[PDB]
């Protein structure tokens, strides 16, 4: 009983929420508003069912630029082979990774 | 008569006297001689950010003019 | 079907209404003792 | 509506004027000369930027500088 | 451990949940749940939500749990094991999962969970000259004009239920 | 962070004077003294819950100087009147069918 | 260094609320044909150490409590929150100069009610609770108008910064186009502290103030500190919000000055109020509120929302 | 994903149980309840100033007059309880039973 | 030595404190207790002296004994006697608080609140006035200056 009663009355209640890709105030962008418009504009038109197999790589990235888990992974694991290089000593933080090199603008 | 009230409210004028007059000077002295910054809004904390990576002494409150560049 | 353990079940009444199963009393006294001071009064409130 | 309005001015005046000011505030800017330089003034302040456009070579109304003449104008803020 | 501000206010909110949600008395548990409610303000301020904190201490722990102390001082009257062992057992299953996610940086109650500090996944940019996020909160009158409808209809609504339920007749 | 030290110099401060007061007392030994549910008010539950209502309500309207800056002024206008209206209403409700009585 | 400004805002409030004690006896004096104390220190000027020192060594009261840590905790939080609601108070600079210092201040305010109810629940009486119920009621009620009449005059200010409100007020004094919900605010902050005509606990029209009663109370020094740090408070936060001064940024003595000088004049005003009327009945308070005020305040309310509109008079965000 | 997601759904979860699981009053319950409301409130908000998700800020607000109104109904049902019984104790409410 | 002159300038300093604010519980029983409001007028102004008019029941430092103590009320003078912090000090204004007065040989009247109390200052009259009763609340004040509670503390 999805009365769709915006589509036929033609009046909108609650479309402009609904995606971040919308039509913001002020034209703020969100954080994904480019993986989320390709996400969209994939699985447009093609169904549920063809939209979870014929659009899952940019699902993928629109979810990995959500939650950022690749990207905390492979932050663990640079952040773990340098403090392992740390105790072993064979491994020196250069003076840009240390505060004495007075950044760039 | 009635102005004997003038010193207890004096005590109290001064009393709160002490506070704004101790922020303003301790801003001034804390910021080169000059109000502290006001960084409300993000682009004013970028700017805020800016002033303190370009004076190199990492205080934003240095000011470089048109002598920092050639 | 009347149990061991659903034995105590009587049955609900006809209009579904149950029997429903006070006011205060104040000792006063006046506030501050200077004018009257010697005044009690007994009270019955009624919030 | 005149003596019941002069007896609830006099036994709660409170209230009438209560009813004055939100009917005034109800029915006051669709009266206002004034409502339309709200809409102008909150419309021409520059919370973002101005991005240009690329000039395909067929576009008289849109400026090549600030300072040029044609584009939308504020002479109406500045004298009001 | 100043970067993990936000994780040391979280674990402070889950310990005042275990803190009131093994229900010593309503009277403890409204202020267990009044401190819960100010550590967990705190985590949203310190993402940049000044006026969703601000709408936590004005709202929230200013009307709503003013309004719970108040019933409860009308319902209770003034003047044990399972609240204090619940509590410790609760205590002693978070901290194990903070023991477990700072030695192995990686945890699956449930769902993946990072062990770093959560100023990682922010984002290295400028809004200008306003906040997002009270700007989103300003569209509540110009784009939420349906919502602003319901929730005053459920709000008057409230009112109505509220005198037709408490007049007895 | 200079938030959060001036909280903990207040709370500090709070918790320094209140350990004075009850401590401080406690310094000259005194004697040791030996000689030596409430009823219930429909009226104050219920102007209780009329602060939370219109509190709520109030929670609607704290978004309005920045409303005011938009671009859509007259839904803005619209529904900021609404919702005054609809707290207005709320109060006339809360009148006429003799709620606000005795605390009026 | 910053907290150097700590110290020199919270211990001159202190201060400050120390020697209020004397200009209100010393106020109410002269308004009651007499005179306030002139016999303890130079003109009566030793008077709060004294009796300071008194109450810091008079002995706990006579009973024990309901809850002690809601008995420890009710000071506690009254202090803190006396103490952490000047921080944002532009004057001309603010000590935290945070964006959002008025919703703050509305917010810290609305906590302060805790301290009332955990001090009606940590006394022992089941009268003095039902005192404050209805010392809590009165300050939700009034909090009310505080909101929408502080919403109603900040749509002037274009935000919720203070140090913006400074800037507002630089052509007029905001009294003159908000002067109804001037004195409808200055009489519900008046209500707010519990402050006469609407202190109904520190007078009658109270079931436990009654002489020969229980309720263990509290040190009162501390709670009357708390009281009195909210009182000038508020007066501040009515000066800065109405009878807001000029300000050279060069020359920040002068608004020091200024704002220093308005707001004692204003908690004057409290002192000549409370010398002047009697008491409210708890419901003409209630009626004064709930049927005269706030239909007013929500008259202006939107007033005060269509009126920049209809002017094109709408302020700036930043 | 974010740290401080696990603590917020634990918060959740917590007070889920303690909702789940009554001792006496039904005042604890409604405490447990928006308890629950609250660690909606904060898991909601860290997602959409997290995200930049611009319209979505106002959604928290929604949530909470939404559920203190609820909160409200709940204590105006308990204050009717009380009224009743005298008590806010749950094993009072057992006459539904037969 | 060094510490008896500390606790000497310590009792020195509570002394001060206490009797430069002292806080009246007034007992109006009787007629006294207009001449108290009299004492409290603005000719002679008791709250100039630090003596506050009207303090709280609670929080006291002297109960004044103003008028005739009956029998009936013995008990409620003797329970808000009890209830006061201490220091308490009683001041016994006028005859019938004193020694029972002009109603000393009746069937209902305590011969003397002293029977009751332990009395500090007698303050004698019928009605003694405004100005002997200030007289007696000074009195008070020099009896509280001299205790020496710290240095006999130090001599135990
Ligand atoms: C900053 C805001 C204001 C702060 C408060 C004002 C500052 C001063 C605070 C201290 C005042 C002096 C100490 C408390 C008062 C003691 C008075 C008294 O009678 O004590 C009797 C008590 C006990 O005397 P006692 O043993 O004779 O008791 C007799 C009473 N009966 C029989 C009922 C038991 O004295 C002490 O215990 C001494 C405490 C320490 C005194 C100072 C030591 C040196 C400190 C430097
Ligand atoms: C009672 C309801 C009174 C107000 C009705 C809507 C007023 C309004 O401003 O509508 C335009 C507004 C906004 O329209 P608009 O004209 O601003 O549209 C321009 C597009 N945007 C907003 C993106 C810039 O609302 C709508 O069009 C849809 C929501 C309201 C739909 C009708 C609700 C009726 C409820 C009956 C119960
Ligand atoms: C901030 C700086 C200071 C500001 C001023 C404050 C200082 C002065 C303080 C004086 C001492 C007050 C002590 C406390 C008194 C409490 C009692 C009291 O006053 O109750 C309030 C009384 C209460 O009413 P009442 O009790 O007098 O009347 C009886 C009421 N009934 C019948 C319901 C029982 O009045 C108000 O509520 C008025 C509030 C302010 C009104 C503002 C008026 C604006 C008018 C605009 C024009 C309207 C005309 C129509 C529209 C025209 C449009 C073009
Ligand atoms: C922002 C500003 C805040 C200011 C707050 C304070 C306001 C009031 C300031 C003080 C006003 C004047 C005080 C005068 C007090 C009385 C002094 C005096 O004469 O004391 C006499 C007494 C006995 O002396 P004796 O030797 O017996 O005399 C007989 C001689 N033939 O001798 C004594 O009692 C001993 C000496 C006591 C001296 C006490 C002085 C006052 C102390 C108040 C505490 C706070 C002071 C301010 C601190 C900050 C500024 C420095
Ligand atoms: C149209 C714009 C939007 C309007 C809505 C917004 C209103 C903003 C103010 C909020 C007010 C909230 C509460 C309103 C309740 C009104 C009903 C009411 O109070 O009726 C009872 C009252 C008699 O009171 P009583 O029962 O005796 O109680 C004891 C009090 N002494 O009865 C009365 O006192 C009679 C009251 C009705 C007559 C008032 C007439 C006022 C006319 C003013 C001039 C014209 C203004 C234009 C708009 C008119 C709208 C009616
Ligand atoms: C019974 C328990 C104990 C009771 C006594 C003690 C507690 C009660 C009294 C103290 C209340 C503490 C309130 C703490 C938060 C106050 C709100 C706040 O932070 O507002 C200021 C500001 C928002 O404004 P804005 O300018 O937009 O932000 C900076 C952007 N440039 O935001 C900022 O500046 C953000 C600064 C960093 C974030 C600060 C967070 C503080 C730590 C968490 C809360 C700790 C207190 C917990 C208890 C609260 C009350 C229950
Ligand atoms: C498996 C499902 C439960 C998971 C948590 C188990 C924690 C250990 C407690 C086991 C049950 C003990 C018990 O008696 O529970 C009942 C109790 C309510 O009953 P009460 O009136 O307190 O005591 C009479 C005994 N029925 O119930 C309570 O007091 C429950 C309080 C709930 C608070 C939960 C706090 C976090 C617990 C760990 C995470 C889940
Ligand atoms: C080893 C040495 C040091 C040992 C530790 C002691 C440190 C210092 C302690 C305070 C001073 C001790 C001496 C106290 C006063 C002694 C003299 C005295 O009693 O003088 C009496 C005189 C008034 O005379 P009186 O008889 O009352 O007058 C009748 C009316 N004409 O009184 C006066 O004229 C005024 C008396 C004022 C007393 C001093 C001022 C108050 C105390 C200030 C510091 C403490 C308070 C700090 C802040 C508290 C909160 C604000
Ligand atoms: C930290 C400083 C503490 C100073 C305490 C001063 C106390 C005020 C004394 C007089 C007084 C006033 C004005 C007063 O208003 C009051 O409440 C009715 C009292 O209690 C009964 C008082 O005793
Ligand atoms: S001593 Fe005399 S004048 Fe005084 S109260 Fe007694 S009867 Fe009255």
């Amino acid at each position: 009983p999805f009365f769709d009663v915006q589509k036929k009355l033609g009046v909108d209640l609650d479309h402009w929420m609904t995606i971040q890709s919308a039509e913001q105030p002020h034209r703020i962008p969100a954080r994904c508003h480019a993986f989320e418009k390709e996400w969209i504009e994939c699985a447009h038109g093609i169904g549920s069912i063809r939209a979870e197999k014929e659009c899952k790589i940019e699902f993928e990235d629109f979810r990995e630029c959500l939650l950022r888990q690749k990207t905390m992974k492979r932050l663990n694991a640079i952040k773990r082979q340098r403090d392992k290089l740390i105790k072993e000593g064979k491994y020196t933080p250069p003076p840009h990774h240390s505060g004495q090199e007075d950044l760039r603008p | 008569m009635w102005f004997e009230v003038l010193p207890g409210i004096a005590v109290m004028g001064v009393c709160l006297f002490i506070p704004g007059m101790a922020t303003a000077r301790i801003h001034r002295f804390s910021n080169g001689g000059r109000e502290k910054r006001v960084a409300h809004y993000s682009y004013q904390w970028y700017l805020m950010e800016r002033d303190r990576r370009v004076s190199g002494v990492n205080r934003y409150y240095v000011s470089k003019g048109l002598e920092n560049i050639d | 079907y009347p149990t061991k353990e659903t034995a105590h079940w009587k049955p609900p009444p006809w209009n579904d209404v149950d029997p429903p199963k006070s006011n205060l009393t104040l000792n006063f006294g006046p506030q501050h003792p200077a004018a009257h001071g010697v005044l009690r009064l007994v009270m019955e409130l009624s919030g | 509506v005149a003596a019941f309005l002069k007896n609830v001015w006099a036994k709660e005046p409170v209230l009438v004027a209560s009813f004055a000011i939100a009917g005034l505030a109800v029915i006051l800017p669709t009266l206002s000369p004034y409502t339309k330089y709200s809409l102008m003034i909150n419309r021409a302040t520059p919370y973002n930027y101005p991005v240009p456009l690329r000039d395909d070579g067929n576009m008289p109304d849109v400026p090549s500088h600030p300072q040029d003449p044609q584009g939308p104008s504020l002479e109406w803020l500045k004298r009001l | 451990m100043m970067t993990y501000i936000v994780f040391i206010l979280s674990i402070i909110f889950v310990m005042g949940f275990v803190g009131f949600s093994s229900k010593p008395s309503p009277i403890y548990g409204g202020l267990g749940l009044i401190v819960s409610g100010g550590v967990g303000c705190g985590i949203v301020l310190n993402f940049g939500g000044s006026f969703l904190g601000l709408m936590v201490f004005l709202i929230y722990l200013g009307g709503m749990m003013v309004v719970f102390g108040y019933t409860t001082a009308m319902a209770t009257e003034q003047y044990n094991k399972v609240v204090l062992g619940t509590f410790i057992t609760g205590l002693l299953m978070e901290f194990l999962m903070v023991y477990y996610v700072l030695k192995d940086k990686e945890v699956e109650i449930v769902f993946k969970f990072n062990g770093m500090g959560d100023w990682v996944i922010y984002d290295t940019g400028d809004s200008g000259f306003f906040s997002e996020e009270a700007m989103g909160i300003a569209a509540l009158y110009s784009y939420g004009t349906w919502l602003v409808i319901v929730t005053g209809w459920s709000l008057l609504i409230g009112v109505v239920v509220i005198m037709e339920i408490t007049r007895g007749n | 962070m200079n938030l959060m030290i001036t909280l903990l110099t207040n709370f500090t401060l709070a918790t320094l004077l209140v350990t004075i007061a009850f401590w401080l007392p406690q310094l000259n030994v005194y004697s040791e003294k030996t000689s030596p549910r409430l009823p219930f008010s429909m009226k104050f539950f219920l102007v209780a819950i009329t602060f939370l209502l219109f509190d709520l309500e109030i929670a609607l309207l704290l978004p309005l100087p920045w409303a005011s800056q938009t671009t859509n002024l007259n839904t803005m206008l619209t529904m900021a009147l609404l919702l005054i209206f609809l707290l207005a209403v709320s109060l006339a409700y809360e009148w006429t069918q003799k709620g606000l009585e005795w605390t009026e | 260094m910053f907290m150097i400004n700590v110290l020199t805002l919270i211990i001159p409030i202190l201060l400050a609320v120390a020697f209020l004690t004397l200009v209100e006896r010393k106020v109410l004096g002269y308004m009651q044909f007499r005179k306030g104390p002139n016999v303890v220190g130079p003109y009566g000027l030793l008077q709060p150490i004294a009796d300071a020192i008194k109450l810091f060594i008079k002995e706990p009261l006579r009973p024990a409590t309901s809850s002690i840590s809601m008995f420890i905790l009710a000071p506690i939080l009254a202090l803190t929150l006396a103490l952490t609601m000047w921080i944002p108070l532009p004057m001309p600079y603010p000590l935290i100069n945070m964006n959002l210092g008025v919703l703050f201040m509305l917010a810290m305010s609305s906590l302060a009610v805790y301290s009332i109810l955990w001090s009606g629940w940590a006394s022992n009486s089941k009268y003095a609770l039902i005192g404050a119920l209805r010392a809590v009621a009165q300050t939700i009620s009034y909090e009310v108008t505080l909101a929408i009449i502080l919403l109603s005059v900040l749509l002037m200010n274009g935000s919720f910064t203070l140090s913006t409100l400074i800037i507002t007020q630089e052509q007029v004094w905001l009294i003159f186009p908000a002067w109804p919900l001037a004195m409808m605010w200055f009489i519900s902050t008046l209500a707010e502290t519990n402050r006469a005509p609407f202190d109904l606990t520190e007078g009658e029209s109270e079931l436990v103030s009654g002489f020969n009663v229980e309720y263990a109370a509290g040190p009162f020094a501390l709670f009357f500190m708390a009281e009195y740090a909210n009182i000038i408070m508020m007066n501040i936060f009515t000066t800065t919000l109405f009878l807001g001064a000029f300000h050279n940024p060069y020359m920040p003595e002068l608004y020091t000055i200024n704002f220093t000088i308005k707001s004692l004049l204003l908690s004057i005003t409290f002192l000549w109020i409370r010398a002047s009327y009697p008491r409210f009945r708890y419901d003409q308070l209630m009626h004064l509120l709930w049927k005269n005020f706030l239909p007013l305040t929500l008259a202006l309310c939107m007033w005060h929302v269509s009126l920049p509109i209809l002017l094109s008079s709408i302020p700036p965000q930043t | 994903m974010s740290l401080v997601y696990m603590n917020i759904m634990m918060a959740f979860t917590v007070s889920l149980t303690g909702l789940l699981m009554y001792r006496s009053h039904l005042m604890s319950s409604l405490l447990c309840l928006e308890g629950m409301m609250l660690s909606l409130f904060i898991l909601a908000t860290l997602m959409i100033l997290n995200s930049h998700f611009t319209l979505a800020s106002m959604m928290p607000i929604i949530l909470l007059v939404f559920a203190a109104c609820e909160a409200a109904l709940g204590l105006s049902l308990l204050v009717m309880v009380s009224n009743t019984y005298g008590t806010d104790y749950v094993q009072n409410l057992n006459l539904l039973q037969c | 030595s060094r510490g008896e002159y500390v606790v000497a300038k310590l009792d020195d300093l509570i002394n001060w404190a206490r009797r430069s604010s002292l806080w009246p519980m007034t007992f109006g029983l009787a007629c006294c207790a207009v001449e108290m409001m009299h004492m409290a007028a603005p000719r002679y102004d008791m709250d100039r002296f630090g003596v506050v008019f009207r303090a709280s029941p609670r929080q006291s430092d002297v109960m004044i004994v103003a008028g005739t103590l009956t029998n009936k009320m013995a008990p409620a003078l003797r329970k808000v006697y009890d209830q006061m912090p201490e220091p308490r000090y009683v001041v016994s204004m006028g005859s019938c608080a004193n020694g029972g007065g002009y109603y000393h040989y009746s069937y209902s009247v305590v011969r003397g609140c002293d029977r009751i109390v332990p009395v500090d200052i007698y303050v004698p009259g019928c009605p003694p006035t405004a100005e002997a009763l200030l007289y007696g609340i000074l009195q008070l004040q020099k009896k509280i200056k001299r205790e020496k509670r710290l240095r006999i503390w130090y001599r135990r």
